[PDB]
């Protein structure tokens, strides 16, 4: 789930 | 504590017809994210159970905000995209009946109540911390925060609708109805995406893969 | 008016695997029509409205009770037919996720709030009660009586239980997990149905089809 | 749906 992590990490 | 403030702070903060649908779709789940590290206590939880409680929660508190936004709207939606979507176009686009479940189980219901958007932002909450999510490290901790929203949204309703005792009760009660609206929505995502006519962005696609 | 305990007396008085479960199922529906019956002003709504109702409703109702009926049994259910299906036998005949999910999402949190008879009673008569069941004459005469349902509970529960002041909304909160669950088995029996190798009865079969 | 409508007659 790449995206969704690279967003909630910032 | 989970005051009702930050709460509405975070929805202002972020304020054929298929695909116009799937492209707004899309388009606000980057929206989405930003919109649950502003509701308090989110962003301190453990980053997979974030990514847990998203994933689980996504369509049906994306489909919350378009339906309110709809409220002025007569016999349609609005999407985040500007676009207004009629019935007779969902209608004649094989979507109807799905449609008319919003318009009358979602938009109407809120119109005839007049939800405001704190209340929205709280149902919201209540639905991202949601402790029945698959594989969370600690449910017994996002119980904790569900019962935090729902305690200030209670305290909410009866300061500022004081002559109206069974709002609260009215507004928990539409969540039946979103988890039943976000599992159709989802299952003809799936057939849009089977079918393969329909284009499907990339966050989309991410939220249709497997855990 | 709608007193509990008209409520609880009606529940009072209604009181491999896959096969067994479908046997269960159609014999409680002949049950709920009974239940029904005795919940106050049901019989004098207008029968096609009975009809709409029940056929809206009868899973989730059905779901609820045998989920409090198997509150003290261990990673496993209660049978109206009087059989303790176990977690095991369910996984190993291919339902094992969705058995688990009842398991995690009602019986264990009916059991972990020691959810009473009065209280299942209310939330199915409010299950009963649903004004977005579709073709309905009069939804505004169900809504009204589902007001009255809640009204009633949200009092039961300030004076049974007053050191809980969250547990009539604890309580409420559990109706998007029954209705998801509901939505769920109904997909599996259309499935069993679909492959025919299990035994589906009458009543059962007539649920099945089309309005 | 036959049997419905039978047992809700009574
Ligand atoms: C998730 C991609 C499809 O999501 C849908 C599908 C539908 C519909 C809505 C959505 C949908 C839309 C949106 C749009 C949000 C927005 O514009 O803010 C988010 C999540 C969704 O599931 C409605 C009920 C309008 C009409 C029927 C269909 C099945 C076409
Ligand atoms: C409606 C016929 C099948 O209903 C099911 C199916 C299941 C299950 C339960 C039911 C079911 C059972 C019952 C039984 C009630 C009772 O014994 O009092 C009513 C309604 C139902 O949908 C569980 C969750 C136990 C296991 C998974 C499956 C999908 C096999």
């Amino acid at each position: 789930h790449k995206i969704l992590h690279r967003l909630l990490q910032d | 504590d989970m005051p009702v403030e930050r709460i509405l702070e975070a929805e202002l903060a972020v304020e054929d017809p298929v695909t116009n649908i799937c492209q707004a779709a899309d388009k606000q789940l980057f929206t989405l994210v930003e919109w649950a590290k502003r509701i308090p206590h989110f962003s301190e939880l453990p980053l997979d159970d974030q990514v847990i409680l998203l994933r689980a929660g996504w369509n049906e508190l994306l489909i919350a905000s378009f339906s309110h936004r709809s409220i002025a709207v007569k016999d349609g939606i609005l999407l985040a995209t500007g676009l207004h979507v009629h019935r007779n176009s969902a209608h004649s686009a094989g979507v109807g009946a799905i449609f008319d479940r919003v318009l009358t189980e979602l938009v109407s219901k809120m119109r005839d109540m007049q939800m405001d958007k704190t209340e929205l932002g709280c149902l919201r909450a209540i639905v991202l911390f949601n402790p029945d999510s698959k594989g969370l490290s600690n449910p017994a901790e996002v119980e904790a925060l569900r019962e935090k929203v729902y305690a200030s949204l209670e305290a909410y309703c009866k300061h500022k609708y004081p002559e109206q005792p069974g709002r609260f009760a009215k507004l928990l009660l539409r969540l039946p109805a979103l988890r039943s609206i976000g599992l159709k929505c989802l299952e003809h995502l799936f057939f849009f995406k089977l079918i393969g006519d329909t284009p499907i962005d990339t966050f989309l696609m991410e939220m249709l893969e497997a855990p």
